């Protein structure tokens, strides 16, 4: 089954993404119309 | 007389029977 | 752009706002040296401040405990993590922050962000100068800082048995690992060690000559007495006599440069040569390889009673070393030692 | 614009920062004062050493469940 | 710009940092790491 | 100047032939970031298990594997 | 006949470091060599 | 629906999710200078954009199939007539050489030089035709009864009942791959 | 081995890691040595072009 | 002309000398295999595989001939301790000599490659310049490491046609080389499994040749060209130079550490295994197994086999070792010859006795002798001048039970002292220092001299990868910088 | 004001009046 080493594991993965993302989505905001 | 645990708790003490479960 | 001329995607779009000329340079490194960067100056600051190390190593080293700067770190986990990584999401923290700092988690996290910093910073001084269209040596230089940090914090502890011997972040913490690796590892006798002072200690060498050679054989471009103000960057020729400070030092050591190219590289090499070497060692230490004993010498010394070198003295100081620092240095081992056991001289 | 030395001379700056400065400041001096720094972080008060179980230090001695044992060493 | 002297920012400035700094050394003889 | 013709040199000669042939644009590069990232993640799998960081209850996770 | 033919050079201060060099080395290692 | 297709072919169907078979354009870069007794040397510019296999691709499908139903139609009849499983076969034979029961002289040592001489020289000669109608579909002896002179250009589909048997049969055969070591 | 005896026995009787001096001592030596790595890589990063590729840069 | 670190870059513009100029390193590396196993079998001792095995007599490269199958010799002897009737071909003397045969042939074939440069196979048609495809000379290499990968994973690993892989026991005393079957669930990435490496090359090798495929075919980006400067021939080497230190760290992580990869049979035990306790609690596991069915201590302790005595040792430990303490583990304290006994400690008052065993940092270590609840009661002391631990005063006896001293009991407060002080370092043994003239301080294993090397070349590999990373990036600005780039400021 | 500039000081700058507050706080703290 699945354990709950895995389960935080897969939630860092997801908010690995969010981290990841929201840098990434920061500068292709900052990019497109300048605030 | 003595567990397997506590003969190699006094000889080693990093063992990992030692180290494990060793919330008691 | 590329000479067949597309259409720019949303990457153009932001290669040119990263790679801007404002006012610090974030370029594309700077997504990973500044998250990166930030959160280990971040991590030691606070770790040094309210993070305890009373639960992984008994011994205090927060400013809220009572520390002061040097005797204050980011102390390494217990011995009993080995070498976890202390996820604030992993097994042994599971979310839970509080516990996750005494445990000794943020050590990793200042460790692992450290380590991605660097290379944040050498990534950075690629991009620089690629940009800037010069060379890259400013970055192969830094090669020799990630050699050290590389071998020291992440590969030493892997071949030893955890993430505890590690060094903590910190000054006096710093100083018994400098003092754990005489009394175990006899690393002064080590020699990339040895090759690792002639280029640290030769590189303060060329530091110092060639800042007052330079300093000392300037060509009288001003009136005053102070000779800073008789420079202009964009001059085309040089600001002080090579020929002179050749002749000088022909003379007084015997041997100079003649070529001021190869000056410059050496003072690039010898710290980078010193720091790779002894980067060298501390990789034979993390499997206890060392250049502990002279073995010619030990069963000469062991069949003559009265055969004493230096050499001898310094395997008993590290004796001395490893028997009264282990009861309190290493507490994973819980080993007593009675006070008639530990080595002693005569009366002290 | 603004290189470092306007800014510093100007007295919009310091209607500015010897408000938000002070403030901080203090909410610093509050943090730890108010003792939310030794619940944040989990550091022990100078009465939280030693409790009647133990007199010794702590040590962790067992990976996974360190999470529990530490706060059985802690005292809660 | 101007409306205050750098050199007097400079020297207030560098007065309670030099101020904080004492505290600083104060503390390290008092309280928490005092030795007493 | 032409170079030496050899039998073998002709039976290999279309694999060394499109030289500096490439896709305009992007091509498959978000195709390989999917790639990347998997493989990132993959490597993140073995790294937890050889670590004990991430625990599956099939594995031992230790010499004992070697029992059963 | 080929067009990649170059010469090494090594003019006498690279003799005089490279002569230093391994026989430093050889002061330094030959100790732990002859142990 | 894709664009580059659909015509002249038996499977008059847009199927690709990702157009495996669709042309691309290209455009060649130049060779980067490496001679060391020039004092720069460059990364290489754009040259020539090149404006441009779906015979390749009709070929590759064909012979995939083929093999699949000689492979297929194969292993259902001599699980049958036999009494053996096809993944067994192998480990039976390399025992005792049989066919349909029927014991065969041959050691399995003689079988990797009688294959790779009668079918390795039969695959030699396929790939030595230079026309991708006559690549795909030859003529000569493998047209006994005459489909040559039958068209297929139009809408008469006497070329299009191979392609859809040579489809499914490499999926039961796909099928007897995801079913020989798990089930 | 006779240098290395008289340090660790310095740092026993009198603690010179410690002490700030010492400390100084150590940031001149790897800020010495950090600024012949800095100082000598910008230098050999902003030669400018002379030789060929089949030279060293040093001629 | 050239300095002398710059000479081999002759070869950076024609590919044919590439060609010569990579099959002689060929033939050396080969040479050296050959070599290297011809040294080793002559100076192997296969007498006693299960006290002087292997990895104690400073055997490198034989233990990676026995990890994937070849267990004989042409001298009768295999590696399990019997007689090979039928040797074959693949022995290590037929492999030693396959090398250098192998190394003779490359030898040639770099003659060959070194006049016949000019190929009309390295020059591009109609730009008649010498060029590489190198999108699809790795899309060719590619697939054939995806087909070896396959073919290894699926027939030699899995004796469906090769051999098979060593496999042993969890502690190291029943190993042979016998097929594995796939472990394709969650078991496959538990390394210790075996199953896990048939599995990996048979799904890796089926993917390296998928995707070898994919860069036959599929031509890369124009933007993906120039920004990994794809047209170079040493960005490829760079990137090769990142793909070698990362493997080396992964492979001397996996010996230092142990895997299924690394057995213990061929390598030696891991500083793992000595500092957590693995044999030692297993030889308590043992003994609690035959006194709690009902037997005496020294018909128990004679139920233990010696080889896994021998494994709960600080000398086979890894981590014991010098850099300079140079060659076999036999060199430093002996030749292995029998199993001492177990040395058990009881005191005047009847209460048993157990030595702090050293931890593998101390060279040098006090030896204590706690109770069972974890206690000291007695130690050598350092001061005898008013000691109240001395084994003389608390009057520590030694009984042995099993090997060559069962039944024997030592109360001399010389000897005892002498056993306390072996006893500290495992189980005792007895060794033979005239048969090598040994020096007395121990050494490290192969499992630690691989490490050494791989972790050491893995460095020294970054700054390679840094350096020709550096060369392809700025290969415009090799020779030095413009006269006009002071454009770059404000 | 929120630029790059006034980010990069005030990542800085902000944390460490913050502490400076704390660590100030701490040579009061007797036991
Ligand atoms: C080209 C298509 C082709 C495919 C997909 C297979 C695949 C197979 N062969 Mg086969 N073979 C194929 C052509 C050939 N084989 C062989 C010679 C053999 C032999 C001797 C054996 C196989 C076996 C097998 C089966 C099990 C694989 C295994 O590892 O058994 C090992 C796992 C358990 C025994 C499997 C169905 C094996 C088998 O039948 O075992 C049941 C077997 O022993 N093949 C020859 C040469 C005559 C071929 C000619 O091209
Ligand atoms: C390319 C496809 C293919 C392949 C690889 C094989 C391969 C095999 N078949 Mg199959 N078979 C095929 C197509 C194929 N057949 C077709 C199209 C038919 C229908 C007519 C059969 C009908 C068939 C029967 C009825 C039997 C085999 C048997 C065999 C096996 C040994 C006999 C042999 O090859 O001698 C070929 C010799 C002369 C042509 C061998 C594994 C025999 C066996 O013992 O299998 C284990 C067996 O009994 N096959
Ligand atoms: C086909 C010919 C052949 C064969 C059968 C062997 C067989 C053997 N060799 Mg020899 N050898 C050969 C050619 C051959 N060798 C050549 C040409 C050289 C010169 C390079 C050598 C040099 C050599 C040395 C130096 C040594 C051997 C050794 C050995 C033995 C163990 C091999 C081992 O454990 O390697 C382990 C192999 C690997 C771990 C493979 C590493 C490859 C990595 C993992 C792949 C990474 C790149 C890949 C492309 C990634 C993509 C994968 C996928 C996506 C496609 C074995 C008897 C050893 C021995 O005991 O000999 C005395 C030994 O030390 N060989
Ligand atoms: C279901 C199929 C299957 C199965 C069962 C396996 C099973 C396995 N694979 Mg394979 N694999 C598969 C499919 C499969 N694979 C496929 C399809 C691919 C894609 C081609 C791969 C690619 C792959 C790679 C690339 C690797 C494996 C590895 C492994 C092993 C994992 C356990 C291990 O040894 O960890 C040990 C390995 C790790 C913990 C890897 C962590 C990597 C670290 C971070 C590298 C550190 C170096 C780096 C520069 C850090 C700096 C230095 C540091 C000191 C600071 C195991 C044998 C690993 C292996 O062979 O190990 C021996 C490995 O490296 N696999
Ligand atoms: C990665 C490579 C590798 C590894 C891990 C090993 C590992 C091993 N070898 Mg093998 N060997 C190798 C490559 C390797 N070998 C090669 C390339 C050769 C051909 C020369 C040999 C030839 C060889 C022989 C002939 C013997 C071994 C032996 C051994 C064992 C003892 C190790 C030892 O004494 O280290 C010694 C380590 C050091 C001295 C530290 C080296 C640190 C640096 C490199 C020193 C250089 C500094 C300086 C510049 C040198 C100048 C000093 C001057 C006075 C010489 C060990 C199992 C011995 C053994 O047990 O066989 C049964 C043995 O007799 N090896
Ligand atoms: C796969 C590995 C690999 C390959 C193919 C190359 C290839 C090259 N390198 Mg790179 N390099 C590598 C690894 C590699 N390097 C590593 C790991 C480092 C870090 C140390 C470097 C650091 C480096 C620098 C700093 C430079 C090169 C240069 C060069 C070029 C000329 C080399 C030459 O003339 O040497 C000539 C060497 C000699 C005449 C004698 C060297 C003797 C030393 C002491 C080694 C002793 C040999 C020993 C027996 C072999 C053991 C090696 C070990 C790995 C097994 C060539 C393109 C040069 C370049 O780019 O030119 C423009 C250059 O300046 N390399
Ligand atoms: C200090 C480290 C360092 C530096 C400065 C460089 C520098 C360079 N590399 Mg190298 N590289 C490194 C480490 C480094 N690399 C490592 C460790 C690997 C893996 C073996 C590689 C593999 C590699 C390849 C395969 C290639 C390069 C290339 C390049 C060049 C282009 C820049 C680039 O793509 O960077 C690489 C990018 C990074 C290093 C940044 C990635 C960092 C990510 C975001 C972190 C992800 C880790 C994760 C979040 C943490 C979880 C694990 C944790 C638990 C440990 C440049 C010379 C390319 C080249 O030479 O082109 C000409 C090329 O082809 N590098
Ligand atoms: C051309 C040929 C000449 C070239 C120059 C030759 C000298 C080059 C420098 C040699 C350095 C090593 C000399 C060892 C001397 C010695 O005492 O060996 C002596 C040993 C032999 O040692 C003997 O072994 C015997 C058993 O056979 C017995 O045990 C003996 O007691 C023991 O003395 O020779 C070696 O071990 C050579 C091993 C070489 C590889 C070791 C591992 C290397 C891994 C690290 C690699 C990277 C290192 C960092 C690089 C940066
Ligand atoms: C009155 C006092 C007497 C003089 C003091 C003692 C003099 C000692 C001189 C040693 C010179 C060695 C130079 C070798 C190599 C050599 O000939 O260098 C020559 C080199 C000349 O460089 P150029 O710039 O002229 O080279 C041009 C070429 O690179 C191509 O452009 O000079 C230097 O690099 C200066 C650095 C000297 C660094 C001195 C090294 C420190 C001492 C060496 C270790 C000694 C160990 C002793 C153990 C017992
Ligand atoms: C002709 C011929 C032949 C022969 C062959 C041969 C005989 C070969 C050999 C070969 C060989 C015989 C080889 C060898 C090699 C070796 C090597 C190659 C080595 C190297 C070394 C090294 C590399 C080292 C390194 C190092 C050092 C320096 C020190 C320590 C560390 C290290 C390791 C790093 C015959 C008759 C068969 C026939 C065919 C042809
Ligand atoms: C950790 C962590 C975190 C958090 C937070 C952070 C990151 C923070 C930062 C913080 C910071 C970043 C801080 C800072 C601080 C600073 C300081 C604390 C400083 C101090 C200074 C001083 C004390 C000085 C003094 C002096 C001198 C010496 C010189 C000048 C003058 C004077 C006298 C003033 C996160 C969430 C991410 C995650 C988890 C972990």
């Amino acid at each position: 089954a699945v354990t709950p080493s895995l389960k935080n594991f897969l939630g860092s993965l997801i908010a690995g993404a969010t981290v990841l993302g929201g840098i990434a989505l920061a500068i292709t905001a900052v990019s497109k119309f300048d605030k | 007389v003595t567990l397997a645990l506590d003969k190699d708790d006094p000889a080693k003490e990093d063992s990992v029977k030692g180290l494990r479960k060793d919330i008691n | 752009i590329g000479t067949y001329q597309e259409k720019r995607t949303w990457f153009d779009d932001a290669d040119d706002w990263l790679r801007q000329d404002r006012f610090v340079f974030v370029g594309w490194s700077g997504l990973l040296l500044f998250p990166c960067a930030y959160f280990a100056l971040g991590g030691w600051l606070t770790g040094t401040t309210f993070v305890t190390s009373w639960y992984t190593h008994g011994l205090a080293t927060s400013y809220l405990e009572g520390c002061n700067f040097l005797t204050a770190a980011v102390s390494t986990p217990a011995n009993s993590m080995a070498h976890s990584l202390l996820f604030v999401w992993g097994p042994e923290a599971q979310g839970d922050f509080t516990r996750w700092c005494q445990l000794g988690g943020l050590w990793a996290f200042v460790a692992l962000h450290g380590a991605f910093g660097l290379i944040g910073f050498m990534l950075r001084q690629f991009e620089i100068a690629r940009s800037v269209n010069l060379r890259p040596y400013n970055a192969i230089a830094f090669s020799a800082p990630i050699a050290v940090f590389v071998s020291v914090f992440l590969i030493y502890p892997l071949g030893q048995s955890g993430w505890f011997f590690a060094p903590s972040f910190g000054v006096a913490a710093i100083f018994r690992f400098i003092l754990f690796f005489q009394g175990f590892h006899n690393w002064t006798l080590n020699p990339f060690h040895m090759m690792g002072v002639a280029g640290v200690l030769g590189a303060a060498l060329l530091c110092a000559i060639h800042g007052a050679t330079v300093e000392n054989t300037l060509f009288e471009d001003g009136d005053g007495a102070n000779t800073f103000r008789a420079f202009n960057p964009t001059q085309a020729e040089e600001t002080y006599s090579m020929v002179t400070a050749n002749r000088f030092w022909s003379q007084i050591f015997g041997v100079a440069f003649s070529n001021k190219r190869w000056l410059h590289f050496f003072m690039l090499l010898v710290p980078v040569t010193g720091l790779w070497m002894s980067a060298i060692g501390v990789v034979g230490l993390a499997l206890n390889l060392r250049a502990y004993d002279f073995v010619s010498q030990e069963i000469r010394a062991a069949e003559d009673p009265e055969f004493e070198t230096f050499y001898t003295k310094n395997i008993l100081l590290n004796e001395g070393i490893r028997a009264w620092m282990a009861a309190q240095d290493q507490p994973h081992e819980r080993l007593v030692f009675p006070e008639e056991v530990l080595p002693r001289g005569n009366a002290l | 614009e603004r290189p470092f030395s306007d800014i510093l001379t100007s007295i919009r700056y310091w209607v500015i920062h010897s408000i938000t400065v002070p403030a901080l400041f203090i909410a610093g001096w509050l943090f730890v004062s108010t003792g939310l720094a030794y619940d944040v972080f989990g550091t022990p008060r100078p009465n939280e050493y030693f409790t009647e179980d133990r007199q010794e230090a702590p040590l962790i001695t067992d990976r996974f469940n360190a999470l529990e044992q530490v706060k059985k060493l802690s005292g809660n | 710009t101007g409306r205050i002297p750098l050199w007097l920012v400079g020297t207030v400035v560098g007065t309670l940092a030099i101020g904080l700094l004492a505290v600083f050394f104060y503390g390290s003889y008092v309280g928490l790491g005092s030795s007493l | 100047e032409p170079g030496l013709v050899t039998p073998l040199g002709t039976l290999l000669r279309p694999l060394n032939s499109e030289a500096g042939k490439v896709l305009p644009g992007w091509g498959t590069t978000v195709l390989m970031a999917v790639f990347i990232l998997l493989f990132a993640a993959f490597l993140l799998i073995i790294l937890e298990i050889y670590n004990s960081s991430l625990i599956l209850d099939d594995v031992s996770m230790s010499w004992e594997t070697l029992a059963k | 006949p080929n067009p990649n033919k170059q010469v090494v050079e090594l003019n006498r201060t690279s003799l005089y470091w490279g002569l230093l060099l391994i026989f430093v080395l050889a002061v330094l290692f030959s100790s732990y060599i002859f142990n | 629906r894709p664009e580059w297709l659909d015509g002249s072919l038996p499977g008059d169907r847009g199927f690709d999710p990702l157009g495996l078979s669709k042309p691309s354009e290209f455009v060649v870069i130049g060779v980067d200078e490496n001679d060391q007794n020039a004092a720069k040397n460059n990364k290489g510019s754009v040259e020539a954009i090149v404006q441009a296999g779906l015979a390749r691709f009709r070929e590759c499908e064909l012979i995939h199939g083929r093999w699949a139903m000689l492979a297929c139609l194969g292993a259902l009849v001599a699980e049958a007539t036999t009494g053996v499983s096809w993944v067994e076969a192998g480990k039976v034979e390399l025992d005792g050489a049989s066919y349909a029961g029927l014991s065969l002289p041959f050691s399995i040592t003689q079988l990797i030089w009688i294959e790779v001489i009668l079918v390795g020289g039969a695959e030699f000669y396929r790939n030595s035709e230079t026309n991708p109608e006559k690549r795909c579909y030859p003529g000569g002896v493998f047209d006994p009864l005459k489909l040559a002179s039958e068209d297929e250009e139009r809408a008469f589909r006497l070329k299009t009942a191979e392609i859809k048997h040579a489809r499914l049969a490499m999926v039961s055969f796909f099928g007897y791959g995801v079913q020989a070591l798990s089930t | 081995s006779g240098t290395f005896n008289f340090m660790i026995v310095f740092q026993a009787e009198h603690n010179i890691l410690m002490h700030p001096f010492h400390m100084l001592g150590v940031a001149g030596v790897f800020g010495g040595s950090l600024f012949s790595a800095m100082h000598g890589s910008l230098v050999t990063s902003s030669l400018i072009r002379e030789t060929t590729e089949n030279e060293s840069a040093n001629e | 002309g050239l300095p002398w670190y710059r000479v081999h870059t002759v070869v950076i513009n024609d590919p044919g000398r590439l060609i010569s100029v990579h099959l002689m390193h060929t033939a050396l590396v080969s040479g050296w295999a050959g070599s290297m196993a011809l040294f080793e079998i002559s100076v192997f001792d296969p007498s006693d595989p299960v006290l002087n095995p292997m990895w104690r007599q400073g055997m490198f490269v034989l233990p990676f001939m026995t990890r994937l199958g070849i267990t004989q010799s042409w001298g009768g002897w295999t590696i399990s301790g019997e007689t090979a009737t039928n040797p074959g071909i693949w022995s290590y003397e037929g492999v030693a000599a396959a090398h250098i045969i192998l190394s003779g042939a490359l030898f040639l074939a770099s003659v060959w490659h070194w006049t016949y440069w000019d190929l009309e196979l390295f020059r591009d048609p109609r730009t008649g310049k010498t060029a590489l495809d190198l999108p699809k000379i790795f899309g060719i290499h590619l697939f054939l490491s995806g087909l070896l990968c396959f073919g290894f994973g699926a027939f030699h690993v899995t004796g469906v046609f090769g051999p098979g892989i060593w496999v042993s026991d969890p502690y190291g005393l029943t190993g042979r080389v016998q097929p594995v079957a796939p472990s394709w669930g969650a078991d496959g990435f538990d390394p210790y499994n075996p199953g896990g490496i048939a599995s990996h090359h048979i799904a890796a090798g089926i993917l390296g040749v998928l995707a070898g495929l994919f860069h036959l075919c599929v031509r890369p980006s124009i933007r993906l060209y120039f920004g990994l400067s794809m047209g170079s021939i040493e960005t490829v080497l760079s990137s090769s130079i990142a793909a070698v230190f990362w493997a080396a760290f992964v492979v001397a992580g996996t010996m230092w550490y142990g895997s299924a990869a690394t057995p213990i049979e061929l390598f030696g035990p891991t500083r793992y295994q000595w500092d957590q306790g693995f044999f030692q609690q297993e030889i308590q596991k043992r003994v609690q197994a035959s006194l709690a069915e009902g037997a005496s201590l020294s018909d128990a302790w004679s139920r233990i086999p010696e080889k896994l005595a021998f494994y709960d040792y600080i000398g086979n430990n890894p981590a014991k070792g010098g850099l300079f303490r140079t060659g076999a583990m036999n060199s430093g304290d002996g030749i292995a010859v029998g199993w001492l006994g177990h040395a058990s400690f009881k005191d005047q008052e009847g209460r048993e006795l157990f030595v702090r065993r050293m931890p593998t940092f101390f060279e040098t270590f006090p030896v204590l002798l706690l109770d069972k609840d974890g206690i000291v009661r007695a130690d050598v002391p350092f001061r005898k001048a008013e000691s109240k631990y001395s084994i003389e005063q608390v009057g520590v006896s030694v009984t042995f039970y099993g090997g060559e001293l069962d039944g024997l009991t030592f109360t001399d407060p010389a000897t005892v002292k002498k056993y306390a002080r072996k006893a500290q370092l495992g189980e005792i043994f007895e060794f033979d220092r005239s048969t090598l003239q040994s020096d007395g301080v121990f050494r490290s294993s192969p499992r630690g001299w691989f490490t050494f090397g791989h972790v050491c070349f893995a460095l020294l590999f970054f700054f390679g990868h840094i350096w020709h990373g550096a060369r392809t990036i700025f290969r415009d600005v090799f020779a030095g910088i413009d006269d006009d780039i002071n454009d770059q400021v404000e | 004001i929120f630029t790059v500039r006034w980010l990069a000081i005030h990542g800085i700058a902000v944390p460490t009046i913050f502490f400076l507050g704390a660590i100030t706080a701490m040579q009061f703290i007797q036991r």
